[PDB]
C-alpha cells in the first residue's frame, strides 16, 4: 500500500544527490579539524546552550533526515571505541573522497569501479603506514613516554592549562584494571564521576568505587580499615516496605506494645552484624534515630539512601553480592575494602563515600573537579579520548607521526603506485591521493594560513629534503617536523581512519535508489 | 497612538452635529400647525402607525 | 550625515503620541471652554467637561502617552485642582523640544536645563505672589467663594464655603502645622432635605444600621474593630456533620450557640462595648445567632464597613484591626463617650458618635439634599473647597488667575535667557514660549483672538505687575486683582514641578522594548 | 531532506552574520544607559499593562528581556555572572564585548581567519592587564586618605540610579559601614532595613546590627548577659507544614481537646529549650502567647519570625549556630551578647544589640516613601557594598572615567610595535574597542565625542596618566585632583570577562538548532 | 562651516557680549586664538552692513506680497 | 587635537594601501606582507620593503630598489590636492 | 582610498572642512619623513650611476619590455648622462623601425 506520496530518486542524478547529502556533512566539519578547530553552537530541544567542537558530539546531535546523512551517523557508534581522535578526520575524508568521485562520475565510470578502486588504494596506504611507523615500547614496558604522548591528545581542548597531572592519572588507571602483556583494556572497568567546585589540579585517583552518599549519622567514624562490608537492600531496623510503612496505632495499649516489639527488632538486627563479622552496613534505605544511637556504641558505620545502580557498582569492585535480607547473611558475600572514608568539599554538603582498596584493584574510578559543570562533562570526554590512545599503545606500540605528516607521505606512495595499475581503477587510485591531502590542507586552513601554500612546501620537504616525513605547523610553533614537537598519532588509529573512510564511500556509491513513502 | 476607539475633532464635528440635528427638524417640519401632514412611523415588527401629532412623532 | 541607526525616531514617536493627548484636551480649558462628548462601548453618551474624567475615559495604550494620565492623577492628590493645565503645559513643552531635537541637541542636556528653568521658575512665582495668613478667617472664606462661583454650584457657594474652613480648623492648628490630610474629613450625604440643613460633627458619622441589635444607646463605649467573621463554625476543607437522632439536631444548634458565646465571652473580659465588623461578601460576616448574643451583653452591632472607612476610624478614636479572636487584646480598643442612632427627616438613619477623647483630629460634614444630583455636586463643591485650603497651608501665598502668572513666567525667563551661557540659553527660551499656550488657550476659549490677547498682555506685564490677565467673566483684558479671581500658589507651583519631571522622563526614554 | 520539520542550519556565511548582528543588537540595547548621564528604557510585558516600569540599570533590563538567539544568549548571562559576584560593570562587559565583535566583522571582511584574531586578543589581554598593574596604588596607611578613595568608588557605583541625587548622604553611610567592619568582605555582617516614611536623606545608621523585625507582645526592654540560641521549629500551633490532616470536631468540647493537646505539646517544647541554659531564643516561626508567658517568667527573650537572612547573619555576628533541632542538649555552640536595647526607628520595634563577640557588624537603615523606593534602595546599597568590600581585600585603585581605558588603549598600541603582522591587525581591533568605552559615555552626556575622547589619545601618549573625562563640566581634567577613581579588581574583572565571552563568539562558525518539542 | 558646533559657538558669543563686556565679540571661524576679531583685524563696512539687512528685508516683503502665480 | 586626530588616521591608512594593492596584484598575501612592514618600520629598521621576485620582505639597500624623490614628492602633493577639491564639494549644479 | 576612508568620516558626524585641516598638517609631516629618507649623492658618482639603472628599472616595470629589461636600462642611462642639460626631451630622438628583437637596440 501507499504508492502515492512517495519520494523517488533514480538515474544518474540520484548518485550526485547522495554526494550532495554527504558534502553538507563534510563541509561543516572541515572547519572543526585539529586543535585550532572552530567551536559549534548546540541548541538543545528544551533551550539549554552548550558549546563544543568535538566530533562525537556533532554526529550524535545532528538530527538529519536524509538516509545518506543518516549513514554518516552510523559510523560514530564504532569509531569512538577504535580511534577516539579522528572523528572529525574520517568525515572530511569520506567527503573529499566523494568530491573527486563527483568529478569521476562526470566521465561516466561506474561506482562499482570506484568502490573497488578505493579499496585497492586503501591497502597501499595501509601498507605504507606500517613501513613508516616507529616503535616506542618494544621488548620492555615503560611509563615515562606514555605520559608525554597523553599530554598532547589531552591539551587539544580548553583543559590544556592543567594537562600535566591529568595525564599521569589515565596511565595508572589503565595499568591497574588491565595488564600491558594481556592487551585487554576494558572501558567499563574505568568510571569517571565529578562534582562542581574546585580546580582541575584537585583530581584524585581512587582505586575502587565512589558513591555520592554520606553516613547514616554525623557521629559515625570516617575510617573503616577492615575488609568486611555488608551490602543489603533492607536496613538493620524494624522492617519497612519500599514505599510507605504507615503503621496504625489505636491507643496507648498498642503504642506500648509496638514499642517493645520494635525494641526487639532494634536490638536483634543491629547485633546481627557482629555474628557474621561485618563492619560497614551499606543499605538501600536509611536508618532511624534509634538505630543510629546503637550504631555509635558498637562502632558499626552504615551508609544511607544508596540508590539503584549505586548498589551494584559497589559490589562488583569490592567483590560482594546483593543480599535481600538479614537471613541470607554469610561471610562469603561480604565486601572487601582497604579504606572507606568520607570526603567533603568545602562548605558543600555532598559528602561522597570513598571506598579504597589501597592495592592493585580491577575497577578504578576517577573523580574530576572544575569551576563549571560544562567543563566537568568536557574533561570526562577529554580523559576518555586519552584512554583510547593508551589502549592503542598497549595493543601496538608502533606509532606514526600525525599532524599531516602521515597523510602527505601516504599520498606520495599511492600516487607512485597508481601508475602500476593498467585498468579503469587507476583514476580511483589518483582520486585517493587527492583526498588524502585534504586533511592536512584543512589543518592549515583552520590555523589561519594559506592552505595551498602550506601544503606544497611539505611536498618539497618530504621528497627533496628528507625521506622521513615532516608535520604541518598547526599550533604556530617555531618550524616543521612535529616529531620534535611531540605530536604523534597511533598506528591503529591511522589505519582504521583509512579503512572506515573507504567503507562509507563504498556503501554510499553503491546506493543508487531511495524510496521514501510519505503520509496518506 | 493606540486608544480604545476613533477620535475626531475640529470643525468637522461641528458640521456633523448640525446636519444630524437639522435632519430631525425635517421630520417635524411638515407636521407643524393644524394643517400638518401625516407621517408614517415604521416599526421593527412590520406594522405602521399613521400619526400627525408632533409630540407622538418624536 | 549618514544616520543609519535611528533612536531619535522613537523620541519623535513618543512626542507625537503625547502631543495628541494634550491637543485633544486643550479646548476644554477654562470656564467658557468647549465641553467634550464621549461614547462608551455599550452606547452610553455622557456629556462632561471635567478633565479628570476624560483622561480616565480616553483609555490610552501607548506607554509614552500613558505618562500624562498619572500626571493628572498625581495632581489630584498633591493639589486637588489644576488638573488639565499640567497636561497642556507638558504637551506644549514636548512641542518645543521638537524644534530642539531637530537642531541636534541631546535630550539629556535639555533635562538638566529644564530643571534650571524650574529652579528659576519657582523663584519668579515666589516674590510675585501675595502672602496671606491662615489664622485670618476672612481670607479663607472670601477666597473660597470666588473659586466656587466659577464651578457648577454657585448659588450655594456662600454656604459650603464656611463649612469647609471651619472643618479644617478643628483638625489643623492654623499657621503652625504644614501637613493637611483630606482623608480625615469625611463627607456623608443622604437623601432628603436641603443643603442648608447641615451639621458639623466633631466625631464620626456612619451610614449603616445597628440592626438587629435592640440596644441603640450606649454610654462609656469602648469601640473595637474585628475583621474576623463571627459566624457558625465553617471549614473550607472537607468536613462532615454526623446525624444520629432528633436530639442530635438540637445539639449542633447548641454547638453553634456555645462556640459564638465562647467568642463573645472573650470580648467581655477586655471591656469592649462596641464591635466593628468588616464588610465581607464571600462568607457570612454575622449570623443570626451572633446578633442575639451581643444583645444580651449590651454590645452594639456595627457591620458593613468599607476599607476606606476603616482609615477614618483609626485616626478618629485609635482602634486597631484584629485578624482573629485569639489575638483580641485590650490595647487595640478605642474610646467613645456615647454612640447612638439618630434618624432625622432628611439626614436618614445614621450612627452619630460623639465624644472621642483620643489622640487624633477628624471631622465629619453631613450634607442633606432632596435629589441625588444635589448631594453629589455638593460633595464636589466641598472637595474643590477643601483643596484650596490645603494648597494655602503648604504655601502661604496667593496669585491671580486667568493665566496671569504664565505671562509673567514667559517674560522673566526671556530676560534670564540673555544672562545664561551654553545649551541652557535656548532651552529656557523654549520653556518661555511653552508657557504662553495657557493664556493663548484662555484667549481662544473666551472668544478673543489668541495672538492679539497674549501679545498685549506681555507689554502690560513689562511695565506693570501680574494684575493684568484674562477675565473670562467680562470677556477681555482687565485687572484680575480687582475682579477677585485669586488662586493659591500650590496649584501653579506644583504644576511646574510635576510637568518638568515628566518632560525630563519622556526625553530620557530612548528605546521601547517588549518583554515576556 | 537535510534539515526540515523544525530543524534549521546556519551555514558558514549565515552563522557568522547571525552571531554578529545578534550580539550588537543586545550591545546596542543597553549602550544608551552607559555612563553617569545615561538614558532610561521602557520595559513592559506583552498582553499586560501593570508591568509598565522604567529603569536604566543594565542588569535589570537584561534579566527581564527574553532572548531567542543562542549566540546572544551567552552574552546575557555573562552580564548576570558579573552582577552577583561583583555588582558593578554590568553595562561595561556588554558593550565592550559588542564593540569587539563590531570591529571583528571588519577584519573578516578583510579576509582574516577568526582563529587568527583569537591569538591576537590573548596577547592584547595580557598587555591591557599589565597597564592596570602599573597604575594601581594601594593605601596601607593614611586611612583618612583611604576614606576619600572609598567615597569616590561609592559615588561611581551609586551613579545612573535612583540614588544619584542624594548620593552625598549615602556615601557617608556606606563607607562608614566599611571602616567599622575592618576585616573580611563578608556582607552578612551588614543588614539593610527598609522602613516606610521619610526621604532618602533621612536614612539612619546603627553600629550594633539593627534588626528590622518586631518581637512578642510584652517583651523586656533591657537584658544583661543575653545568651543567643537560634532554632527552626513550629511554635505557633499544630499541623506545622502538614497538609491533609484533619481532626474530628463533634462539639465545643472537641475544640478544647485540640487546645488541651496544644497546651501540652507546647509545654514539652519549651522544656526542651530551657534545659540548654540560655537567655535569648530565636525561631523562624511564630511563638504563641502561652509559650511567651513561660519565656517571660523564665527571663528568656523569644525572638519570632526569622527569615533566611535572620538565621544566616545572626549565626556569625553573635558566634552561635543554626541549631534546627534541640531534642538533646549540650551539643551546640552558643552565642554571646551583652545588652539588647529596644529602639523605635520608623514607628516600629527594632532589635539593637551591643557588645557582641565579633562586633564589627553594622546596619544601614534606609528610609523611603513606599516599597518600590525601598526595594530599589535595597538594590542600590547591595551592589555598592559588594565593591566596597572588594577594596578591603585589595586596596589597589586606578583612575576611572576614561583614564584607565585610554591607558589600556595606549598599552596595546605599544604592543603593536613589536609583534608579527597577522596579530597586529587583531590587536588594533582591541585598541579601537577600548577607545569606544569613553566614547559612548561622552555620547550619552551629549558632549562632543570626537573632541573629548580623541584628545585623550594625544594626552595619554606622552605621559600624563591622570587626565580623564569629567562629566560635571564636560572638560578633560585630572582624575587624581578631582577625586575620580575606581577599583583595580573590578576593572580587571570587566577586562577578563568581556574578552573571554568575546572569544566564544569568534570561535563559533556554525549554529546547530534541533527540533523543538 | 568652520567644523564646530553651530549652537554652542553661537550661544557662548552672545553670552560674552552681555555678561563680562558690553562691546561685541566675533566668532573665530578661521580657528584663531580666541574671540574679539578687532584684534584679529576682521573689519567690515557700515554701508555694506546697513544694506545687508535692508535688501534682505525688502526681498521678503516682495515675496510675502506675492500669493498667486498663474502661468 | 581631537577632531584633527581622526583625519590624520585616515591619511595614514590611505598610504598603507599603496603597498597593499601591489602585494595583492602580485598574488602574495597582502594581509601578511604589509602588516609585517608596519611592525618592521615601527621600532627602527627603516630600510626593508617588498620584494616581488622572491615573494618576501627584503632589504632595499642590498636589493637595489629605489625611487626618485621629486616624483615621490609630486605624487604625494597631487593626491592630497585632488582629495582636497572633492572633499569640499557638497552640491552639483548642472 | 583617501575619499573611501573620508566617506566613513562624514558618517561619523565629522565636517569635511576639519578633515582638510587634518590632511594639510599631515602633508608637511609626510614630506618631513620623505626628507629624512631622501639619500642624495654629492660624490661617488659610480654608485650614483648604479642608482640610475634602478630608476630606469622601476619606471619600465609592468610593461611589455620585461623580456629585455636589462638592455633597456643601459640605454636609458646613457642618453641623460651624455646630455647634462635641462628636462626638455627634444634633444633625444626615438626611431620606429621594424626587424630585430629588443636586445639589439642601439644607441
Ligand atoms: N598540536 C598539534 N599540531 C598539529 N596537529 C595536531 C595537533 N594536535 C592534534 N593534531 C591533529 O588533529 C587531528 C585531530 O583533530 P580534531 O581535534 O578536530 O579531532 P578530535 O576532536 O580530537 O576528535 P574527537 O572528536 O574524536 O575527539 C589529529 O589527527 C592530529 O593529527
Ligand atoms: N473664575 C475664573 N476666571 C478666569 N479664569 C479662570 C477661572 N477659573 C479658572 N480659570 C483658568 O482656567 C484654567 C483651568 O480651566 P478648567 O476649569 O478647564 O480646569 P480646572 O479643572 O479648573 O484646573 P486644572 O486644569 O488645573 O485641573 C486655569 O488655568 C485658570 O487660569
Ligand atoms: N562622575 C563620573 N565621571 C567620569 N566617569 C564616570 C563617572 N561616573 C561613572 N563613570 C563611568 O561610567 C562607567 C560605569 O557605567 P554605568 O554607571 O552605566 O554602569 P554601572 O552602574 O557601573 O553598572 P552597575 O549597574 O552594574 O553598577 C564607569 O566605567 C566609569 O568610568
Amino acid at each position: 500500500k501507499d504508492q502515492d506520496r512517495k519520494s523517488r530518486l533514480m538515474g544518474l542524478e540520484a548518485l550526485k544527490s547522495h554526494i550532495m547529502a554527504a558534502k553538507a556533512v563534510a563541509n561543516t566539519m572541515r572547519t572543526s579539524l585539529g586543535p585550532n578547530g572552530l567551536d559549534k553552537m548546540m541548541v538543545d530541544k528544551d533551550g539549554d546552550v552548550t558549546v563544543t567542537n568535538d566530533g562525537a558530539t556533532i554526529l550524535s546531535m545532528m538530527d538529519v533526515d536524509h538516509q545518506i546523512a543518516k549513514l554518516m551517523v552510523e559510523l560514530s557508534k564504532s569509531q569512538d571505541d577504535e580511534i577516539g581522535d579522528g572523528t572529525t578526520g574520517v568525515v572530511v575524508l569520506a567527503g573529499a573522497l566523494l568530491e573527486e568521485a563527483e568529478q569521476l562520475l562526470d566521465r561516466g565510470i561506474h561506482p562499482i569501479r570506484i568502490a573497488d578502486g578505493y579499496e585497492q588504494a586503501a591497502r597501499v596506504a595501509i601498507e605504507h603506514l606500517d613501513k613508516i611507523s616507529d616503535s616506542v615500547l618494544v621488548d620492555i614496558k615503560d611509563t615515562e613516554p606514555l605520559i608525554q604522548t597523553a599530554k598532547t591528545t589531552l591539551g587539544s581542548k580548553v583543559v590544556n592549562s592543567c594537562h600535566r597531572q591529568m595525564a599521569e592519572i589515565a596511565v595508572n588507571a589503565v595499568l591497574t584494571v588491565a595488564d600491558m602483556e594481556r592487551r585487554d583494556v576494558d572501558f567499563e572497568l574505568i568510571k569517571v564521576e565529578g562534582k562542581v567546585g574546585g580546580r582541575l589540579e584537585d583530581t584524585k585517583l581512587i582505586k575502587g568505587v565512589i558513591v555520592d552518599k554520606d553516613f547514616s549519622h554525623p557521629q559515625m567514624p570516617k575510617k573503616v580499615e577492615d575488609a568486611k562490608i555488608a551490602i543489603l537492600t533492607c536496613p538493620f531496623e524494624p522492617p519497612k516496605p519500599k514505599t510507605k510503612h504507615k503503621l496504625d496505632v489505636t491507643s496507648v495499649e498498642d503504642y506500648k506494645a509496638l514499642q517493645k516489639y520494635e525494641k526487639e527488632k532494634f536490638e536483634e538486627m543491629i547485633q546481627q552484624i557482629k555474628e557474621t563479622g561485618a563492619n560497614l552496613a551499606i543499605c538501600q534505605w536509611g536508618f532511624d534515630d534509634e538505630a543510629n544511637h546503637l550504631l555509635l556504641q558498637n562502632n558499626l558505620p552504615a551508609v544511607r539512601w544508596v540508590g539503584g545502580p549505586e548498589i551494584e557498582l559497589i559490589a562488583i569492585a569490592t567483590g560482594g553480592r546483593i543480599v535481600p535480607r538479614f537471613s541470607e547473611l554469610t561471610a562469603e558475600k561480604l565486601g572487601f575494602a582497604g579504606l572507606v572514608q568520607e570526603i567533603s568539599f568545602g562548605t558543600t554538603k555532598d559528602k561522597m563515600l570513598v571506598i579504597e582498596q589501597c592495592k592493585n584493584s580491577r575497577a578504578v574510578t576517577i573523580f574530576i573537579r572544575g569551576g563549571n559543570k560544562m567543563i566537568i562533562e568536557e574533561a570526562k570526554r577529554s580523559l576518555h579520548d586519552a584512554l583510547c590512545v593508551i589502549r592503542n599503545l598497549i595493543r601496538d606500540n608502533r606509532v606514526v607521526y600525525g599532524g599531516g605528516a602521515a597523510e602527505i607521505s601516504c599520498a606520495l606512495a599511492v600516487s607512485q603506485e597508481a601508475d602500476k595499475c593498467p585498468t579503469l581503477e587507476q583514476y580511483a587510485m589518483r582520486a585517493f591521493a587527492d583526498a588524502l591531502e585534504v586533511i592536512p590542507m584543512a589543518l592549515s586552513e583552520n590555523s589561519g594560513m594559506n592552505p595551498i601554500q602550506t601544503m606544497t612546501e611539505v611536498r618539497a620537504r618530504q621528497v627533496k629534503e628528507m625521506n622521513p616525513a615532516l608535520g604541518i605547523d598547526c599550533l604556530h610553533k617555531g618550524t616543521n617536523d612535529m616529531k620534535q614537537q611531540h605530536v604523534i598519532e597511533t598506528l591503529i588509529g591511522k589505519k582504521q581512519q583509512i579503512s572506515l573512510a573507504t567503507q562509507m564511500v563504498r556503501m554510499i556509491l553503491k546506493i543508487d535508489d531511495i524510496r521514501k513513502p510519505g503520509e496518506s | 497612538l493606540s486608544v480604545f476607539g476613533d477620535r475626531s475633532t475640529g470643525e468637522t464635528i461641528r458640521s456633523q452635529n448640525v446636519m444630524a440635528a437639522a435632519s430631525i427638524a425635517n421630520i417635524v417640519k411638515s407636521s407643524l400647525g393644524p394643517v400638518g401632514l401625516d407621517k408614517m412611523l415604521v416599526d421593527d415588527i412590520g406594522d405602521v402607525t399613521i400619526t400627525n401629532d408632533g409630540a407622538t412623532i418624536l | 550625515y549618514q544616520d543609519r541607526d535611528k533612536p531619535a525616531q522613537i523620541r519623535f514617536s513618543n512626542i507625537s503620541a503625547a502631543k495628541a493627548v494634550a491637543d485633544a484636551i486643550r479646548t476644554s480649558l477654562g470656564p467658557k471652554g468647549m465641553d467634550k462628548m464621549i461614547q462608551d462601548g455599550k452606547g452610553d453618551v455622557t456629556i462632561t467637561n471635567d478633565g479628570a474624567t476624560i483622561l480616565k475615559q480616553m483609555q490610552v495604550l501607548h506607554p509614552a502617552a500613558r505618562m500624562l494620565v498619572e500626571l493628572s492623577k498625581a495632581q489630584d492628590i498633591e493639589a486637588g485642582d489644576g488638573t488639565t493645565s499640567v497636561v497642556i503645559i507638558a504637551g506644549s513643552l514636548l512641542d518645543s523640544c521638537t524644534k530642539l531635537l531637530q537642531k541636534g541637541i541631546h535630550p539629556t542636556i535639555i533635562s538638566e536645563s529644564f530643571q534650571k528653568a524650574l529652579e528659576k521658575g519657582i523663584e519668579i512665582l515666589t516674590d510675585m505672589s501675595r502672602p496671606v495668613e491662615l489664622s485670618d478667617r476672612e481670607t479663607l472664606l472670601n477666597s473660597a467663594t470666588t473659586s466656587l462661583n466659577s464651578k457648577v454650584v454657585s448659588q450655594y457657594s456662600s454656604l459650603l464655603s464656611p463649612m469647609s474652613v471651619n472643618a479644617v480648623m478643628k483638625v489643623i492648628d492654623p499657621a503652625t502645622a504644614t501637613s493637611v490630610d483630606l482623608r480625615d474629613i469625611k463627607i456623608v450625604k443622604k437623601l432628603g432635605g436641603t443643603i442648608d440643613d447641615c451639621e458639623l460633627v466633631e466625631g464620626l458619622v456612619l451610614t449603616q444600621k445597628v440592626s438587629n441589635s435592640g440596644i441603640t444607646r450606649v454610654e462609656k463605649a469602648k469601640i473595637g474593630l474585628i475583621q474576623f467573621c463571627l459566624s457558625a463554625p465553617k471549614t473550607d476543607m472537607d468536613n462532615q456533620i454526623v446525624v444520629s437522632d432528633y436530639a442530635q439536631m438540637d445539639r449542633v444548634l447548641r454547638e453553634e450557640r456555645a462556640y459564638i458565646l465562647n467568642l463573645v465571652k472573650q470580648i467581655k473580659k477586655t471591656g469592649c462595648n462596641v464591635l466593628l465588623i468588616q464588610k465581607s461578601i464571600l462568607r457570612d460576616a454575622l449570623s443570626d445567632l451572633a446578633l442575639h448574643f451581643l444583645n444580651k451583653m449590651k454590645i452594639m452591632v456595627i457591620k458593613d464597613i468599607e476599607r476606606e472607612d476603616i482609615e477614618f476610624i483609626c485616626k478618629t478614636i485609635g482602634t486597631k484591626p484584629v485578624a482573629h479572636i485569639d489575638q483580641f487584646t485590650a490595647d487595640m480598643l478605642g474610646s467613645a463617650e456615647l454612640a447612638e442612632e439618630v434618624n432625622l427627616n432628611g439626614s436618614g438613619k445614621l450612627l452619630k458618635i460623639t465624644g472621642c477623647a483620643s489622640p487624633g483630629k477628624t471631622v465629619t460634614i453631613v450634607v442633606r439634599g432632596s435629589n441625588k444630583l444635589v448631594i453629589e455636586e455638593a460633595e464636589r463643591s466641598i472637595h474643590d473647597a477643601l483643596c484650596v485650603i490645603r494648597c494655602l497651608v503648604k504655601k502661604r501665598a496667593l496669585i491671580a488667575g486667568g493665566g496671569a502668572p504664565e505671562i509673567e513666567l514667559a517674560l522673566r525667563l526671556t530676560e534670564y535667557s540673555r544672562t545664561l551661557s551654553g545649551m541652557e540659553s535656548y532651552c529656557v527660551r523654549a520653556f518661555a514660549d511653552a508657557m504662553e499656550v495657557i493664556p493663548s488657550t484662555l484667549a481662544e476659549n473666551a472668544g478673543l483672538n489668541p495672538i492679539s490677547t497674549v501679545t498685549e498682555l506681555r507689554n502690560r506685564h513689562a511695565q506693570g505687575e501680574k494684575t493684568a490677565g484674562i477675565n473670562v467673566r467680562k470677556g477681555g483684558i482687565s485687572n484680575i486683582l480687582e475682579e477677585l479671581v485669586v488662586q493659591p500658589l500650590l496649584v501653579s507651583v506644583s504644576a511646574l514641578t510635576l510637568a518638568t519631571e515628566t518632560v525630563r522622563s519622556i526625553l530620557k526614554i530612548d528605546d521601547v522594548v517588549n518583554t515576556r | 531532506n537535510i534539515f526540515k520539520a523544525g530543524a534549521d542550519e546556519e551555514r558558514a556565511e549565515t552563522a557568522r552574520l547571525t552571531s554578529f548582528i545578534g550580539a550588537i543588537a543586545i550591545g546596542d540595547l543597553v549602550k544608551s544607559t552607559l555612563g553617569p548621564k545615561g538614558m532610561d528604557k521602557i520595559l513592559l510585558s506583552s498582553g499586560r499593562d501593570a508591568s509598565l516600569m522604567v529603569t536604566n540599570d543594565g542588569a535589570t533590563i537584561l534579566k527581564n528581556i527574553g532572548v531567542d538567539n543562542p549566540a546572544a544568549k551567552v552574552l546575557v548571562d555573562m552580564s548576570r555572572v558579573q552582577d552577583d559576584e561583583v555588582g558593578d560593570g554590568t553595562t561595561s562587559v556588554t558593550v565592550l564585548a559588542a564593540e569587539l565583535l563590531r570591529e571583528a566583522e571588519s577584519l573578516i571582511a578583510k579576509k582574516i581567519h577568526p582563529q587568527t584574531i583569537i591569538a591576537g586578543w590573548r596577547e592584547a589581554t595580557k598587555a591591557a592587564r599589565e597597564a592596570l598593574l602599573s597604575s594601581a596604588v594601594d593605601h596601607g596607611s593614611d586611612e583618612v586618605k583611604f576614606r576619600q578613595d572609598l567615597m569616590n568608588i561609592a559615588g561611581t557605583t551609586l551613579s545612573s540610579k535612583l540614588l544619584t541625587h542624594h548620593k552625598d548622604h549615602f556615601t557617608k553611610l556606606a563607607v562608614e559601614a566599611v571602616l567599622r567592619l575592618k576585616g573580611s568582605g563578608n556582607l552578612e555582617a551588614i543588614h539593610i532595613i527598609k522602613k516606610l516614611g521619610g526621604s532618602l536623606a533621612d536614612s539612619y545608621l546603627d553600629e550594633g546590627f539593627l534588626l528590622d523585625k518586631k518581637i512578642g507582645v510584652n517583651q523586656p526592654k533591657r537584658i544583661e548577659n543575653a545568651k543567643i540560641l537560634i532554632a527552626n521549629t513550629g511554635m505557633d500551633t499544630d499541623k506545622i507544614k502538614i497538609f491533609g490532616s484533619r481532626v474530628r470536631v463533634d462539639s465545643t468540647a472537641k475544640v478544647a481537646e485540640i487546645e488541651h493537646a496544644e497546651k501540652e505539646k507546647m509545654k514539652e517544647k519549651v522544656e526542651r529549650i530551657l534545659k540548654h541554659g540560655i537567655n535569648c531564643f530565636i525561631n523562624r516561626q511564630l511563638i504563641y502567647n502561652y509559650p511567651e508567658q513561660l519565656f517571660g517568667a523564665a527571663g528568656v527573650m523569644a525572638i519570632e519570625h526569622a527569615d533566611f537572612a535572620g538565621v544566616e547573619r545572626l549565626a556569625l555576628v553573635t558566634g552561635g549556630e543554626i541549631a534546627s533541632t534541640f531534642d538533646h542538649p549540650e551539643l551546640v555552640k552558643l552565642g554571646s551578647c551583652k545588652l539588647i536595647e529596644e529602639v523605635m526607628i520608623g514607628e516600629d520595634k527594632l532589635i539593637h544589640f551591643s557588645g557582641v563577640a565579633l562586633g564589627e557588624a553594622c546596619t544601614i537603615v534606609l528610609r523611603g516613601a513606599t516599597q518600590q523606593i525601598l526595594d530599589e534602595a535595597e538594590r542600590s546599597l547591595h551592589d555598592a557594598l559588594c565593591v566596597l568590600a572588594q577594596t578591603v581585600k585589595d586596596s589597589r585603585t586606578v583612575y576611572g572615567g576614561g583614564c584607565s581605558e585610554m591607558l589600556m588603549a595606549h598599552a596595546v598600541t605599544q604592543l603593536a610595535n613589536r609583534t608579527p603582522g597577522k596579530e597586529a591587525v587583531a590587536m588594533e581591533s582591541y585598541a579601537k574597542a577600548l577607545r569606544m568605552l569613553p566614547t559612548i559615555i561622552a555620547d550619552n552626556a551629549g558632549y562632543d565625542s570626537a573632541d573629548l575622547v580623541a584628545q585623550l589619545r594625544a594626552a595619554h601618549s606622552e605621559g600624563n596618566t591622570t587626565a580623564g573625562l569629567d562629566m560635571r563640566e564636560g572638560t578633560i581634567g585630572d582624575m587624581a585632583i578631582l577625586g575620580i577613581t575606581e577599583s583595580f579588581q573590578v576593572k580587571r574583572q570587566v577586562l577578563l570577562s568581556a574578552a573571554e565571552a568575546a572569544e566564544v563568539i569568534l570561535r563559533v562558525d556554525n549554529i546547530i538548532k534541533a527540533a523543538p518539542r
